[PDB]
């Protein structure tokens, strides 16, 4: 009935209006556990964009190299072991780096997911309806490459085919 | 035979355990 | 090795000799108990206790031969057990 | 300091006061008992915790009762 | 002299050492500090828990580690039962040349491996000293994982409420389908994948493990039905374990007994094992209801069992709020569950080894059986201490009665004296006998004529032994039969793996037995029974007695009512446990005395030794102890020492540490605040010293205080001193 | 609610809202069919025929699992009789 | 699950304002300092006390990794190992077949000295009262102000200066153990390396 994604169920207590990118998708009720949706929201925009990162990089890594020879590995799984500890301990560091001030700052805080990156400003000027509009197009993309960047990994897992 | 670089590193995240341990342990307050 | 798992073809091993004990202990049992409720309805039940009347002792000791039929008759009277008189602590 | 309750089966026969090493204990009058009198424990603060107190009362169970708490160089019996 | 005890401002307005001690001792009772609420106990003890795990698998992940560093794991595979495991270098300065020399193994002074991780990590598929790092890699991830969820769940937004704790229900299904279940099928998917074929020479690691099958079929049995393809085909009687000479393709299968070359269970029969057990608790896991409106509200189960006629009161009604309500039932509950359990493993992995030539390491099975029997005895004797902690500050006669009538748990406590009494009388009955019948055999046996003796033979233990298929005692009863149903049914399916391994005098498969091993299960019974009887009557008595018939209201552990009333020493709960740890460390030591003779005898081969000298006092002492502990004591002499020094240095530790405790138990305070005060007076009237003083007034142990101590030093003082007569007794003496 | 009783027979709620609602008739007659079935294909399974890798017959098996649940229906049977139903 | 709440309304995380703006070195500073007080007043930690103590000690041990070097191309730095007849079993390393592989001799000189180090820290530690520059904060006493991202650029014998020559030494030495860890050669051959091979010539 409340559920748009299912449109027979009756969404939880805690899906409604706001939150942009709320469907009513929550069948096994696991809001109803958490006190909030703000560390959720704050973990799922998280996968989105590490998700859409993912199948950029899959993609790129398909038809784009770095000039360096341990960068030649097509394989995105091959090129996991392929590449030099060097270069994946430093993505790491990077990484945690920018993880724990973060860490400081989501289980505190209202909006955890609002990390303060817009280096180009597409948010200044704009309205509350295109602000809701643009996280929703956000959701929906990280939600659809979390599904994309799985299906690459079990397919090069199971087939060896990295795409296609 | 292991070598230095796996100890090494198994030092580093002993390491790291212990301060999630201290944080577990100050959060357990005084 | 003795054989005590029932059996009467060893029953000479340990069924009568826990016949004969059980005898025994049986009428030293029952000769003390009924020793200690016949002092224990006189003017001074303590004293007879460390100071035993020989002559009632003689009398209840040798009468301790008939303990298995004295004890199921003292049963089914119900004079063998008490009731609720017994003390019980505070929980 | 230890904590001394006073219970109103107290028959008011002042054993418990007159067997107080630290004096915790003192008779009050009362309308409970016959003797009309009933311990009291108004110096707590001085009290040992050595139980002389129950060891001398007659009721059947005790009408003065110890229960031992914090501990003070009082109630510790330290000369030092 | 403030601000240590902070969760308890009494103690910390102690100006003596009282405080430092008490605040040692009273850290981990939670319900007892101060501004206490419900829920921030319950989210202490979630953040306590997460950290407990995180601290284990760092241990494990430590000997993992130290294994694999300066241990000799790879030699140790490719000659099992001529190499020695290794558990850690050694470093010590104290040492001399001649215990550098002794305890030099291979490249540096190291310690022989007692804990039989060598034959467990080997059983499992580990081949390789990276393997092990592996292992000790991801166990410190996984440490910090918990590490970082106990810390998030002392959060403000993440810390569980009281009614989540009480959710029996979710915690139930989970706990049994997800946890027992699930991490059963997990266990067999890597037994399976791994462990199956390394056993067989191929390598499955984290690389070949999507593309090895596991069965040459793959997966299509089990979609087929045609489970039965996953058993032909099974490892033969000349398979070489870890090599594929003599292997077989099958995965699970019923094979019985053991490996006629490990001497160990079938690797199929344990995956196997792990498969039903898994599909057995996801099964169970659903009982209990949940949001889907289906299942089991235990409330309604508890409240309805009462029996019609009336015996057991009104029943099990007011259990259900007893038990949620209180966390010291649930602990007593799941350390008695813990104790039975780790007895069961002591009893199963001697007499079915499961691991690899784990048989063939006599002091590694002996310390292996003595750990889990003492870690049971303390188990025991936990969940009795809590259940008498229950019974003082958590239990409500109120909830468990229903207008006058008792449930079943109230009515423990009428009876009480009843129960008190009968366990007495059979306590005093199996001392009185047990010890007769031995002084009996001392008596004759001294007297040159062992023929008088009183030996029993245990006809009926005999006849269990004949029951599971033991023909040795002649009885020709279910299994020793070929015509009982028994015997037809399971012929075809694991009788001729378990007949041949029951029925061989190499096993420790159902030990034969004979008139000292009658004896000595009851000593057992009277140990077991005494304990049981100081146990039950400190948690029945645990609320009042005619002696204290208001002992609740002074807690748990309280000194004593004082020298009134006749004298009151020792009258609470906590002193029953104080007694009771006595005589559980007693009966433990009757078990596994009996146990390591009973071994040795049978590894030396003079099992006549044994059979005919464990029936009186003497020949234990005599033939047992001072004829093993010639090797242990000789560890170092006047001429020189062996790599037994150690053991012996930690038996001289063991008895003074046993001593000092005889020093704590029968010297009691009162004469030691007096000295201290003859001390104090010393110090403060001497020069040069009196520029030092004292924040805390120095005052003697309380008299609870140094109950747990020397108890503590009895125990530390038994533990080492058994430890190291078992370890060095079996390495001296075989080898 | 209130599993808890006293008298004779518990209430129907102990059954649950499925055998709360059957005829004592029904589960009884059922009850005692599910036990046969069940010790026959116990007997059939083994002891009779004894068993074999190759012989297994997830019948007999589910059907073996009819003699533990017979014991319940019998039950229920005996609990819906004493109610009136 | 459903019919309950499993975090009470009660227990709810509230965002701190006072954190608003405060760079994450500021908020890192007062995060250690709210949580880890004690520690936190006697200067240690993410502070700069700390910090230039532990630059000066960087950049002294710049300078001893330069003499250590130094003495290791120039024929110092005694040869062989340690005597285990003379110092015990302690000074053992390894015992391969029948022969037993020591300390060396060099790596015990070269603790003596940095021992002599230490040891001259550590009066300099319980030497407070009598010292220039305290190694711990006194209560009371406030950490000096951080620097920030790039100290002040007052050149001589200033505090900026110190400072700012401690920070290049302490990542000077976190640089040469992370080439060394990359590339695999020794701490002293990176340095000749990093010096053309004026260093081990
Ligand atoms: C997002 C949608 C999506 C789309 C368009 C595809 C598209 C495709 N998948 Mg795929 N896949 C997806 C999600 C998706 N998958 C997900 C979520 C999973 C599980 C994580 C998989 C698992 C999967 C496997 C295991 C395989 C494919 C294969 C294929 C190819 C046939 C085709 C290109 C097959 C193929 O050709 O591999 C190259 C194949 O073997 N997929
Ligand atoms: C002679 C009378 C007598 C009788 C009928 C009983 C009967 C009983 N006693 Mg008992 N008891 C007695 C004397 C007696 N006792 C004495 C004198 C003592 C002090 C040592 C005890 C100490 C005792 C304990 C500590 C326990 C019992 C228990 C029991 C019960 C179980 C049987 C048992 O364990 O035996 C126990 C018997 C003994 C330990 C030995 C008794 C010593 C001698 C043989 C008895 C005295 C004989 C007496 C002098 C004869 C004088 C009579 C003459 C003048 C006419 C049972 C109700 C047990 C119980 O409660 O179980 C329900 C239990 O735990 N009794
Ligand atoms: C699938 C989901 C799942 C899983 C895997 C777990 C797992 C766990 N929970 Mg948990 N929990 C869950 C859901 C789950 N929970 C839910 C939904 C709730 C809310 C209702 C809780 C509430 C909860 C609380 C409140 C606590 C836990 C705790 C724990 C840990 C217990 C300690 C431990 O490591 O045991 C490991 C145990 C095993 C691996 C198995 C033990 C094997 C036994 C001993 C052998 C028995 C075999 C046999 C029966 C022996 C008898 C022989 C037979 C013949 C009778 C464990 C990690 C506790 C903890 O430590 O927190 C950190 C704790 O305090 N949980
Ligand atoms: C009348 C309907 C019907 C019937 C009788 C069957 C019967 C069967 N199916 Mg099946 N199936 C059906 C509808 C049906 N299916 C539908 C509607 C779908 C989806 C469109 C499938 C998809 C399906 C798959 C994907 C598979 C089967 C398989 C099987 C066989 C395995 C049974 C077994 O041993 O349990 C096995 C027991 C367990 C797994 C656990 C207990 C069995 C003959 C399996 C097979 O290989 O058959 C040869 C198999 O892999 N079925
Ligand atoms: C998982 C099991 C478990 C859990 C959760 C608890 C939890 C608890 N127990 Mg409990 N207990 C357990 C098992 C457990 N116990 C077992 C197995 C026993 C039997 C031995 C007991 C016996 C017991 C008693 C008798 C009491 C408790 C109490 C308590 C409560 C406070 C604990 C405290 O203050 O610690 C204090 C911790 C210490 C004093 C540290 C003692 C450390 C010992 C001495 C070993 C250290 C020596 C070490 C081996 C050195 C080696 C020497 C070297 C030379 C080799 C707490 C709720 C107390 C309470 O008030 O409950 C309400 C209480 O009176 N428990
Ligand atoms: C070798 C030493 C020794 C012996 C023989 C006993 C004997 C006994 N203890 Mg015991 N105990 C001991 C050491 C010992 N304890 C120590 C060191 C502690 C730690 C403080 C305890 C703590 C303890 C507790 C807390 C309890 C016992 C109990 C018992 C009795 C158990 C019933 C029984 O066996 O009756 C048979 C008796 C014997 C075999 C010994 C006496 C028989 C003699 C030889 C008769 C000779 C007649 C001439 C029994 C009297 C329990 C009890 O009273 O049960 C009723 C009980 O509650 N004991
Ligand atoms: C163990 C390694 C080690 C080494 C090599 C040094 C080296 C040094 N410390 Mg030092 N220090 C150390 C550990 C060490 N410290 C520790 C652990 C502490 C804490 C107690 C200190 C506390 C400390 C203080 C408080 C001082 C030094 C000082 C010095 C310098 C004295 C050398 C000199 O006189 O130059 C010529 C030198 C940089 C002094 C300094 O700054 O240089 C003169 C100084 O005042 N250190
Ligand atoms: C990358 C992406 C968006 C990236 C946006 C970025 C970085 C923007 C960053 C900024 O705005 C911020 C944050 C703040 C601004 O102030 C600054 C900038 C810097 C401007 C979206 C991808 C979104 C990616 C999506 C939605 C991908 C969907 C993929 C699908 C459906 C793939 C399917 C398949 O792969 C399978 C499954 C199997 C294959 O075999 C077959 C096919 C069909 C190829
Ligand atoms: C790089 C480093 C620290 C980096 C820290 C970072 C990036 C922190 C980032 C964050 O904080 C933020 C930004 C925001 C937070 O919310 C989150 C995190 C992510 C936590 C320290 C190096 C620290 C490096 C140090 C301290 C070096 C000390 C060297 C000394 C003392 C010298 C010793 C010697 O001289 C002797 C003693 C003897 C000689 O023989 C040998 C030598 C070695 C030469
Ligand atoms: C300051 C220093 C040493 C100072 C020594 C002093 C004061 C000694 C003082 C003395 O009193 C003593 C103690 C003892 C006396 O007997 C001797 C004297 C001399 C009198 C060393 C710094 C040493 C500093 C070093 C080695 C710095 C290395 C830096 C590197 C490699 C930088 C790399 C990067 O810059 C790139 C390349 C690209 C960037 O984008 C990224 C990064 C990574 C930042
Ligand atoms: C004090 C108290 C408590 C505690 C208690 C305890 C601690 C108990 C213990 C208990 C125990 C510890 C018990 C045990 C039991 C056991 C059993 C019950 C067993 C059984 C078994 C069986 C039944 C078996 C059978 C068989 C056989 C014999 C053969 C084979 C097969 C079969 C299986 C059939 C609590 C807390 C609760 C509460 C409060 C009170
Ligand atoms: S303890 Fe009993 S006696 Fe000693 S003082 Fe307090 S009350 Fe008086």
């Amino acid at each position: 009935a409340q559920s748009k994604a299912l449109p027979f169920l009756k969404a939880p207590a805690k899906l409604d209006g706001s939150l942009a990118g709320d469907f009513g998708f929550d069948p096994m009720g696991i809001s109803d556990q958490v006190a909030n949706l703000k560390y959720v929201r704050a973990a799922e925009l998280k996968h989105c964009r590490v998700a859409m990162l993912g199948f950029l990089g899959w993609v790129v890594q398909q038809y784009v190299h770095l000039p360096g020879e341990i960068y030649a590995e097509s394989n995105p799984l091959k090129a996991l072991t392929s590449v030099p500890l060097l270069s994946q301990i430093q993505i790491f560091l990077f990484i945690g780096a920018i993880e724990l001030a973060t860490l400081d700052q989501t289980y505190t805080a209202d909006k955890p997911w609002d990390l303060g990156f817009d280096p180009l400003n597409f948010s200044k000027g704009k309205s509350e309806q295109q602000m809701k509009d643009l996280e929703v197009k956000e959701l929906k993309n990280g939600r659809v490459a979390m599904i994309a960047i799985m299906g690459l990994i079990a397919q090069t897992l199971y087939t060896g085919v990295p795409l296609f | 035979m292991i070598y230095d670089s796996q100890v090494y590193i198994a030092l580093v995240i002993a390491v790291v355990a212990s301060v999630l341990a201290i944080r577990l342990g100050a959060t357990l307050y005084n | 090795h003795l054989i005590t798992d029932g059996r009467w073809s060893h029953g000479s091993e340990f069924l009568l000799p826990s016949i004969l004990f059980l005898y025994i202990s049986g009428w030293i049992g029952w000769v003390g108990r009924k020793y200690i409720r016949t002092v224990g309805q006189t003017s001074n039940p303590t004293e007879k206790e460390i100071i035993i009347d020989v002559p009632l002792a003689i009398s209840i000791m040798t009468s301790g031969f008939l303990w298995p039929f004295a004890a199921w008759q003292e049963f089914l009277s119900g004079d063998l057990i008490a009731s609720d008189e017994t003390i019980t602590t505070s929980p | 300091s230890h904590t001394v309750k006073i219970y109103d089966t107290c028959i008011g026969c002042t054993q418990c006061v007159r067997a107080c090493p630290t004096d915790v204990l003192e008779m009050v009058p009362w309308d409970g008992c016959k003797a009309g009198q009933i311990a009291s424990a108004p110096r707590t603060e001085d009290c040992v915790g050595c139980k002389r107190c129950e060891t001398a009362c007659p009721t059947d169970f005790l009408s003065v009762r110890v229960y031992l708490g914090g501990e003070t160089t009082r109630s510790l019996g330290l000369a030092y | 002299v403030y601000k240590f005890p902070k969760f308890s401002k009494a103690l910390a307005e102690d100006p003596s050492t009282r405080r430092i001690w008490y605040g040692i001792a009273t850290a981990h009772d939670f319900e007892s500090h101060d501004a206490m609420t419900e829920s921030k106990l319950y989210q202490k003890i979630f953040a306590s828990h997460f950290g407990h795990i995180a601290i284990i698998f760092l241990w494990t992940a430590g000997n993992l580690f130290h294994v694999a560093w300066q241990g000799n794991f790879e030699a140790w595979i490719l000659n099992p039962l001529k190499v020695r495991p290794i558990a850690h270098a050694i470093w010590d300065p104290h040492f001399g040349q001649a215990a550098y020399k002794a305890f030099l193994k291979t490249s540096s002074p190291a310690n022989l491996a007692l804990s039989g991780v060598y034959e467990w990590w080997y059983t499992i598929g580990m081949r390789t000293n990276n393997d092990l790092y592996q292992g000790s890699f991801f166990l410190i991830l996984l440490s910090s994982l918990l590490l970082f969820a106990g810390w998030l769940h002392l959060q403000p937004s993440f810390r569980p409420s009281l009614d989540w704790f009480k959710a029996n229900e979710y915690r139930l299904n989970h706990h049994l389908s997800g946890l027992f279940g699930v991490s059963s099928l997990a266990w067999t998917g890597h037994l399976v994948h791994v462990a199956i074929p390394e056993s067989r020479g191929i390598h499955v690691g984290w690389d070949n493990f999507l593309t090895v099958l596991p069965h040459p079929e793959g997966l299509t049995p089990f979609f087929s039905g045609n489970w039965k393809a996953y058993a032909q085909n099974p490892d033969t009687a000349s398979h070489i374990f870890g090599s594929g000479e003599g292997s077989g393709t099958a995965i699970l299968t019923f094979l019985g007994g053991f490996h006629p070359q490990t001497k160990s269970l079938w690797l199929t029969d344990m995956a196997h094992h792990h498969l039903a057990i898994a599909v057995l608790f996801i099964v169970a896991g659903h009982m209990y209801r949940t949001n889907w409106l289906i299942g089991h509200q235990m409330k309604l189960i508890l409240e309805a069992h009462r029996p019609p006629g009336g015996r057991l009161g009104i029943g099990h009604i007011g259990l259900y709020e007893t038990i949620t309500n209180s966390l010291h039932f649930q602990l007593g509950l799941a350390l008695a569950a813990l104790g039975v359990a780790t007895s069961l493993t002591a009893q199963h992995m001697y007499a079915l080894p499961p691991y690899a030539f784990l048989a063939s390491n006599f002091p590694t099975q002996a310390a292996l059986y003595t750990h889990h029997q003492y870690i049971a005895g303390f188990l025991m004797v936990g969940a009795f201490a809590h259940g008498a902690i229950f019974f003082v500050r958590d239990y409500d006669p109120a909830v468990n009665t229903r207008n006058g009538e008792k449930n079943v748990l109230a009515r423990m406590l009428e009876h009480k004296e009843a129960i008190i009494s009968h366990l007495s009388w059979v306590s005093l009955f199996l001392g009185f006998h047990t010890l007769g019948i031995y002084v009996h055999n001392d008596v004759v046996v001294a007297f040159g004529q062992p023929e008088k003796q009183i030996l029993v033979e245990p006809l009926f233990a005999e006849w269990i032994q004949a029951a599971s298929g033991k023909t040795l005692y002649n009885f020709d009863l279910l299994l020793a039969s070929s015509n009982s149903p028994a015997s037809v049914a399971s012929s075809q399916l694991w009788l001729p793996g378990w007949l041949s391994a029951i029925n061989d005098g190499k096993n420790s498969l159902f030990l034969p037995i004979g008139p000292g091993d009658f004896l000595v299960h009851h000593a057992i019974a009277l140990g077991l029974h005494t304990t049981t009887l100081i146990l039950v009557k400190g948690a029945l008595d645990a609320r009042g007695s005619k002696l204290m018939p208001d002992k609740k209201d002074f807690g748990y552990s309280f000194p004593c009512d004082g020298p009134g009333r006749g004298g009151t020493c020792d009258i609470s709960a906590w002193d029953a446990f104080y007694l009771a740890m006595f005589w559980m460390l007693n009966t433990i030591g009757w078990v596994t005395f009996y146990w390591h003779w009973k071994h040795l005898t049978l590894w030396q081969g003079n099992q006549v030794q044994f059979n005919e000298s464990s029936n009186y006092i003497m020949g234990w002492l005599r033939d047992y102890l001072w004829l093993n502990s010639s090797p242990l004591i000789n560890g170092y002499n006047p001429f020189g020492m062996n790599s037994l020094s150690v053991w012996a240095w930690m038996f001289l530790f063991g008895h003074l540490v046993w001593a000092t405790g005889f020093m704590f138990l029968i010297s009691w305070r009162g004469y030691w605040q007096e000295l201290i005060e003859t001390i104090v007076w010393a110090h403060e009237r001497t020069p040069l010293a009196n520029l030092v003083r004292w924040k805390d007034k120095p005052v003697a142990l309380s008299i609870v205080q140094a109950r747990l101590v020397g108890l503590a030093h009895f125990t530390i003082g038994y533990v080492l001193t058994y430890a190291a007569f078992v370890i060095a007794s079996t390495i001296g003496k075989l080898g | 609610e209130s599993t808890y009783w006293e008298g004779k027979a518990p209430p129907s709620v102990v059954l649950g809202p499925f055998l709360s609602k059957i005829p004592s008739g029904v589960l009884g007659p059922a009850s005692l069919v599910a036990l046969i079935v069940g010790s026959y294909c116990t007997h059939e399974s083994n002891i009779f025929n004894t068993l074999t890798v190759d012989t297994i017959y997830p019948a007999y098996v589910l059907g073996s699992f009819l003699t533990p649940i017979s014991w319940g229906l019998h039950v229920a049977a005996w609990i819906q009789k004493m109610n009136k139903a | 699950g459903t019919p309950f709440d499993t975090v009470s309304k009660d227990e709810l995380a509230v965002e701190n304002k006072a954190m608003a703006g405060k760079s994450v070195f500021e908020r890192a500073m007062a995060d250690f300092n709210g949580r880890y007080p004690a520690v936190a007043a006697l200067g240690l930690g993410p502070s700069a006390k700390a910090e230039r103590w532990n630059g000066r000690h960087a950049m002294f041990g710049w300078i001893v990794l330069l003499a250590t070097g130094y003495a290791q191309a120039h024929g110092l730095l005694p040869e062989g190992g340690m005597d285990a007849k003379e110092w015990g079993t302690w000074v053992i390393v390894s015992t391969t077949n029948g022969e037993q592989v020591t300390i060396p001799a060099a790596r015990a000189a070269i603790a003596i000295g940095h021992l002599h180090f230490g040891a001259v820290g550590v009066f300099a530690a319980y030497s407070k009262n009598s010292v220039k520059d305290r190694l711990l904060l006194e209560p009371g006493e406030k950490d000096e102000a951080p620097a920030g991202l790039f100290p002040a650029l007052r050149p001589g014998l200033t505090k900026e200066a110190e400072m700012l020559n401690g920070r290049v030494a302490m990542l000077g030495l976190v640089a040469l153990v992370a080439v060394s860890a990359a590339t695999g050669q020794d701490i002293l051959s990176v340095i000749d390396q990093g010096l053309g091979g004026l260093l081990l010539k």
